[PDB]
């Protein structure tokens, strides 16, 4: 799940339930001084 | 006409005095770097 | 036209030949290739053959990667 | 290392004193062996040729060497390092003080000084003017950065260009291209006093435990009475600085400055300067360091402190005014700069290419060097303008130009207690002929005196040489050792080798400009002993290579002696120095576990 | 008695 | 009589309900004792 | 075991990098961390007097240390003056005026040798985002602990890959945790510790001018002393209220960011400085956590337009819309390396969350929230700052500015230059700069006077330009560097113990 | 009359400017040759 | 009217330039080389 649009849409349509999320992560994702972490941006936007 | 020519003749003098100031500064620098204590 | 700190012009003088042998020996090619280059360099008629051998060695080094 | 020692030690009987020539040439051999690995095809084996030529010249310099040795010994020296890693080659800088030291002599030491301190030089007036313009520009930019863009008090000449007046009015920076362009607006410039001379920066600089030369009336008191045919003067005056300072009836720092300002230094009839041989230098002839009388030494140290504390911080290329962390970080950044950071008329048809951050990246190629007899090639003409500028900045006059006017009418002698003169009776110093170990009426400078001004002039010359052709450089200069990284913007879609070959053209085009500038300033950038590299540069006798420091582990191990640097034979200080040496070895590239166990 | 003077243990002078 | 003054100053600095041997050291360094020690420390060898 | 409640440092090393020779461009290459660059302890000095002798500065330092350590009441000041009169004859009032306030870093005091040969730390990426210890305060310094931990981790990675040429096949991640249950101890502090002994036998026999400085100030008049006393009382942070302290933090942060951008623009190898690692100190993280967003953005926009005012005026760029477009065209055209500080400070999870809750920034520039593009975030912040400042200026609210420098007269000249630039910007904005006076080859004072005359004439002649106000600036002059003011504001914030500012039928 | 005198004055001023420029150019391109040390004898 | 002012100003500027030239000659005449 790249951005998580599928997850948010399914949560809205289907019943609310715990969703486990997995996505790719490579050397490009690292930042100069930030820990490597991942979380769907679209889920955050929908939640806000 | 007359005013324009007067202004041009005056303006030439500023260029000439700037040239003279440059020559004076060059001679002063030469004196500083050549003459001893 | 002579060598300086900026470039090495392949010639037939002893110092240049020693430097070329050293730079060939320190290269990252195969042992047989370095040996063959050394024997081919030891028999040179003039500066032209040395320059041609240096060009071939440089091409081989570039193609090594 | 064992093979190297075995090979070299065989030379001592056959080659008596010339062996130290080879021992000194060892380090350029290491630099050449490291240089033979760079991507550019032109730079492979460019310094090794000169090194091998020097070794052949050494090995064919005598009949005993010819009939007992041959040029085949260079092959034996080389074969012990062929096909070896970078670290192993770079590690032989720790084999510098493990062969002993040569026997020195006063006449041989003074011969070279006479040879290279008597020559007449030809200087360019325009080049000095442009260097002074860059000097003023760097000072102005430094003050701007220090005080948030506000210019220092400056009085521009009448013939100043409109651009410079506009920049002064708007309080904006000046680039060195503009400084070289409008260099005639800086000719008659005149700073105002904005730095107050502080005479109490460090109270311990006037009481350093050093030795002073005796006054010229009794100069031969250096030699002990056991080595002189006659007897020295009975006047008992101390030559050590500590007792002289203790027994000073009148003393206040104002009098030193008044002495150097009021014209007294040139009217002193008891001024004496004497050389002394340097220890633990394995050049075939050792180096020299000078000592003067009391008042002149105090004036010199005050001038050095004043110039280093205040003006030195305005330049970003001084290695002597930066702390450990700042200098290390700047050097690491400059070294990392040497490797790319990204591997990979009708109906005008255009295709949108995915550019990557303007599609241009900066890469640099390095050029490290040291001049030929840096201290001996200076003259009064080169540094008079910069001394006058510093005097104007400090609100005083003719303090920073005290060296050459005083030295141009003095006599220098190499004072060694075991090389006495053959005089039967006391003779005035200026009566001996221009031979032996005397130097009469020197022109050039002295090793270790007013070095900060020379460093600033060298930085200005480097920047002028860079601007003269358009390239951009970033430098690091200490005394003679200067490392300059020439930076160039190249497309980031290329590969490594093509980028390096592109920057090599800029480096080879800037090298000639630097040579011409240094020849204009009277110096000489020796052609065949300059280290051009794509990955490495040498600073503080350490090699920086692709952002990493090549290790020197055995050097800190060779100084793990039992009674190491102890004033008296005690266990505590010896163990402290052992622990310090082993910690230094550990942090130079030794394994911590074995280092701790060996400690 | 001033017997705190030891001979130099390391080389610090030119040869 | 510098020794008595130095000991009295140090005692006044430290003889409190809480002892701060670093602040007192800095104060003594900035006081006359600092320059006295700096001047007296020029002799470091038994021969000299 | 700790359920994520144990602080730690995160370190990462890539998989397939050839340690020996980098024959290919490496994207993970960066400048290592050689240790904290300790700041000068002479920066904590009020530049009221242009030239002061060394004994006077020594007495000032003694008074500073004594008042910081053994209390700040009247008796402590009397004792500090008694001790400081040994090295300089300062009156109690002059000493009170001229001595700054000290912090933990002032007392913590501590050819060239490399810390280590740098081999595998060119590639290591390190982060202290998850590490924080509450015991830190002004009494006990904790920067040393952080520095030691980062250096120890660097040394461990250096030792592990000591004999192997290649890095390996998999990325290596290591957590550096601490055993805070035993070694880390909270420190109590009693501020008032009265002395037991009495200074009784101290005399003043010394007379040398390089050892003692009687009458340390000569050129200072009585009127000058009164003016200096009034100015010092004006900017005393102790009597300010909480809102003023928070505003000062925000203003100092904005000024620091602007000055850092300006000075980083000139540097040649900027693209390589930006990749360099560093400690979280002097990285503006804490103030970004405890500043005020709106004031900071307004001040940043004001600083930007003040910087670009002369370029706007020379090009006759008029209107509220064209100025923004020109400024951002210039910002995007130039290298993005100058935005290093802002881009790095905005990437912190707590900083990003605080900015996002206010609606200034949103996680829109990437698939994942934790790796949003830094440059886009910086540009969005700049856009919001410019828009906010221009809208507020047209609305008619004043702008508060701090001018900080170590010299008073240089501070006054900087204030004059700032006012001149602001007047140029106001002329540009009101769409009346096309017919204005030519400002070529003129000093900033002449420009200021001419622009004042022009603006007054235009306001008096035409009553439409009511929103244009000449006295729209509130400039406060500080006789010290901006870093000292920011640290003083932060110290008073921590001492006062005030929290950072925090800002249904619809739900169902 | 006026035009003739203006032309003459312009010509003489141009000549003076040319002489000043010649002097400045000849001054700027100077080689400074320092003297050598040693015993005076 | 205007002509007299032109005459006075031109004479003053010419005399100033002559004084500057004389000062330059005096300054160069004091060089130790000469
Ligand atoms: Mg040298
Ligand atoms: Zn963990
Ligand atoms: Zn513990």
């Amino acid at each position: 799940e790249g951005a998580g649009a599928m997850l948010a849409c399914y949560d809205a349509t289907l019943g609310p339930a715990i969703n486990y999320y997995n996505s790719g992560l490579n050397i490009t994702d690292v930042i100069g001084q930030r820990e490597l972490k991942i979380f769907p941006s679209e889920v955050s936007l929908v939640g806000k | 006409d007359l005013k324009k020519m007067d202004e041009s003749h005056r303006r030439l003098i500023e260029n000439q005095r700037e040239q003279l100031s440059l020559i004076t500064s060059l001679i002063s620098n030469l004196k500083i770097m050549t003459e001893r204590g | 036209n002579e060598s300086n700190a900026t470039r090495l012009i392949p010639k037939k003088v002893s110092s240049t030949m020693r430097s070329l042998v050293a730079v060939i020996s320190n290269s990252n090619l195969s042992q047989s290739t370095k040996q063959s280059y050394i024997n081919e360099l030891k028999h040179c008629k003039n500066d032209e053959e040395v320059s041609e051998l240096m060009d071939m060695f440089n091409e081989d080094v570039n193609n090594c990667q | 290392g064992n093979n190297l020692w075995e090979v070299i030690d065989k030379l001592f009987p056959i080659m008596g004193e010339k062996t130290f020539d080879v021992i000194s040439l060892l380090e350029p051999l290491a630099l050449s062996l490291i240089q033979t690995h760079d991507p550019v095809k032109q730079l492979r084996g460019a310094f090794l040729n000169h090194v091998l030529s020097e070794m052949e010249l050494i090995f064919e310099s005598g009949e005993s060497i010819r009939e007992f040795l041959s040029v085949d010994y260079i092959d034996k020296i080389l074969d012990i390092f062929n096909e070896s890693t970078i670290d192993e080659i770079a590690e032989i800088f720790s084999f510098f003080r493990t062969f002993g030291h040569p026997p020195l002599e006063a006449s041989i030491a003074a011969e070279k000084v006479r040879k290279y301190m008597y020559i007449e030089k030809q200087l360019k007036f325009d080049t000095v003017n442009k260097c002074h313009a860059i000097f003023c520009t760097i000072i102005i930019n430094g003050y701007r950065e220090r005080h948030g863009g506000q210019w220092p008090p400056v009085t521009l000449p009448d013939h100043a260009h409109e651009f410079i007046i506009n920049a002064y009015g708007s309080n904006s920076a000046i680039s060195y291209e503009n400084a070289v362009d409008y260099y005639q607006s800086f000719i008659g410039i005149k700073f105002n006093k904005f730095i107050e001379p502080q005479l109490d920066e460090d109270l311990t600089i006037y009481m350093k435990d050093k030795a002073l030369s005796p006054k010229k009336s009794n100069w031969d008191t250096v030699y002990p009475a056991s080595n002189l045919l006659y007897r020295t003067n009975a006047s008992n005056e101390s030559r050590r600085l500590v007792e002289v300072f203790i027994a000073d009836s009148k003393f206040d720092p104002h009098q030193i400055l008044d002495y150097v300002e009021s014209g007294d230094w040139l009217d002193d009839p008891e001024f004496n300067i004497s050389y002394s041989l340097k220890e633990k230098e394995i050049k075939q002839e050792g180096r020299l360091f000078a000592k003067m009388t009391y008042k002149m030494r105090a004036t010199q140290v005050l001038s050095e402190t004043l110039l280093a504390n205040n003006i030195g911080k305005f330049f970003q290329e001084n290695g002597m005014v930066k702390g450990e962390i700042e200098l290390l970080k700047r050097l690491t950044t400059i070294s990392i700069s040497g490797v790319p950071r990204y591997n990979e008329s009708k109906k005008f048809e255009f295709k949108s290419t995915d550019i990557y951050n303007d599609g241009y990246e900066t890469v640099s190629c390095f050029l490290t060097t040291d001049l030929k007899k840096y201290c001996l090639n200076w003259r009064y003409e080169s540094t008079a303008l910069f001394g006058e500028t510093c005097n104007q900045i400090f609100g005083l006059n003719k303090l920073f130009n005290w060296l050459h006017p005083r030295l141009e009418g003095s006599t220098i002698y190499v004072g060694d207690p075991y090389c006495p003169p053959s005089d039967k009776e006391h003779i005035s110093l200026e009566d001996h002929p221009d031979s032996g170990f005397y130097v009469h009426n020197p022109r050039g400078g002295i090793e270790g005196f007013c070095q900060k001004l020379w460093t600033l002039i060298s930085i200005s010359a480097i920047h002028l040489a860079a601007v003269r052709i358009g390239v951009r450089v970033t430098a690091m200069v200490q005394g003679d050792n200067q490392a300059i990284a020439v930076t160039t913007r190249v497309p980031n879609n290329y590969d490594y080798r093509i980028k390096k070959e592109i920057v090599y053209k800029d480096v080879v085009r800037f090298f000639d400009s630097l040579r011409e500038v240094m020849d204009d300033l009277g110096h000489e950038l020796k052609l065949n002993e300059t280290i051009i590299s794509s990955k490495m540069f040498i600073y503080s006798k350490r090699i920086y290579y692709d952002g990493r420091i090549l290790p020197q582990a055995l050097k800190a191990l060779s100084r793990c002696v039992f009674w190491s640097e102890t004033v008296i034979d005690e266990t505590r200080s010896a163990s402290s120095n052992l622990a310090t040496s082993f910690a230094k070895a550990i942090e130079n590239g030794y394994s911590p576990v074995l280092g701790y166990a060996c400690s | 008695v001033s017997d705190i003077l030891y001979p130099e243990c390391h080389l610090n002078s030119p040869i | 009589t510098m020794i008595e003054e130095d000991e009295e100053l140090a005692e006044f600095l430290m003889d409190r309900k809480v002892i701060l041997p670093r602040v007192a050291h800095d104060i003594l360094d900035n006081s006359l004792t600092g320059i006295r020690n700096a001047i007296a420390g020029m002799l470091d060898t038994t021969k000299s | 075991s700790s359920d994520g409640t144990n602080p730690y440092t995160w370190m990462y090393l890539p998989g397939n990098i050839k340690i020996g020779s980098a024959e290919t461009g490496v994207s993970s290459l960066r400048v290592p961390y050689f240790g904290s660059v300790t700041d000068e302890r002479s920066e904590a000095q009020l530049g009221y007097i242009k030239n002061l002798s060394k004994p006077a500065k020594a007495a000032i330092r003694i008074a500073m240390i004594y008042t910081w350590a053994f209390g700040n009441d009247e008796i402590s000041w009397m004792e500090a003056s008694q001790i400081a009169q040994t090295r300089a004859n300062f009156t109690l009032d002059s000493l009170k005026i001229l001595t700054p306030v000290a912090t933990s870093t002032n007392l913590s005091h501590r050819k060239f040798s490399s810390t280590s040969l740098i081999r595998v730390s060119r590639f290591i990426t390190m982060s202290n985002d998850n590490m924080s210890i509450k015991e830190a305060n002004e009494t006990k310094d904790t920067n040393l602990i952080y520095q030691q931990i980062m250096l120890t981790g660097l040394s461990v990675f250096e030792y592990l890959f000591r004999l192997k040429e290649t890095t390996g096949h998999n990325p290596i991640v290591m957590h550096l945790h601490i055993e805070d249950e035993c070694c880390i101890k909270e420190s109590f502090n009693d501020e008032h510790i009265n002395p037991e002994s009495t200074l009784e036998l101290i005399r003043y026999p010394e007379s040398n001018e390089f050892i003692y400085d009687k009458d340390p100030l000569k050129d200072v008049d009585l009127s000058k002393l009164m003016v200096i006393k009034d100015h010092s009382y004006t900017i005393d942070m102790n009597y300010w209220d909480d809102t003023d302290i928070i505003h000062a933090i925000s203003i100092c942060t904005a000024i620091t960011i602007a000055d850092t951008m300006s000075q980083l623009d000139r540097d040649n190898l900027k693209e390589i400085i930006v990749i360099a690692n560093d400690d979280d100190i002097n990285s503006l993280i804490t103030e970004f956590l405890t500043l005020d967003i709106l004031v900071f953005l307004k001040t940043f926009g004001g600083l930007l337009v003040n910087q670009f005012a002369y370029t706007l005026y020379s090009l006759k760029i008029e209107g509220r819309d064209l100025i923004w477009d020109y400024i951002m065209r210039t910002l995007r055209d130039t290298s993005h390396s100058i935005l290093k500080v802002l881009s790095n400070a905005l990437s912190h999870p707590k900083v990003f969350k605080r900015f996002w809750d206010c609606g200034v920034l949103n996680p829109i520039y990437g698939p994942n929230t934790a790796s949003q593009d830094q440059i886009k975030l910086a540009l969005s912040i700049c856009e919001y700052a410019l828009d906010l400042f221009m809208r507020e200026w047209l609305n008619g609210v004043s702008l508060e500015i701090y001018i900080c420098d170590s010299d008073m007269e240089v501070a006054n000249d900087r204030k004059q230059a700032f006012i001149s630039r602001h007047l140029s910007f106001v002329c540009c904005l009101a769409e009346i700069a096309s017919f204005g006076p030519n400002l070529l080859n003129l000093t900033y004072l002449e420009r200021l006077d001419l622009l004042k005359q022009y603006l007054e004439l235009n306001i008096k002649e035409d009553p439409t330009l009511k929103y244009v106000q000449i006295s729209g600036l509130l400039i406060k002059s500080f006789p010290s560097t901006v870093t000292y003011v920011r640290k003083t504001a932060i110290k008073y914030l921590r001492i006062r113990g005030i929290s950072p500012p925090e800002v249904n039928i619809v739900k169902t």
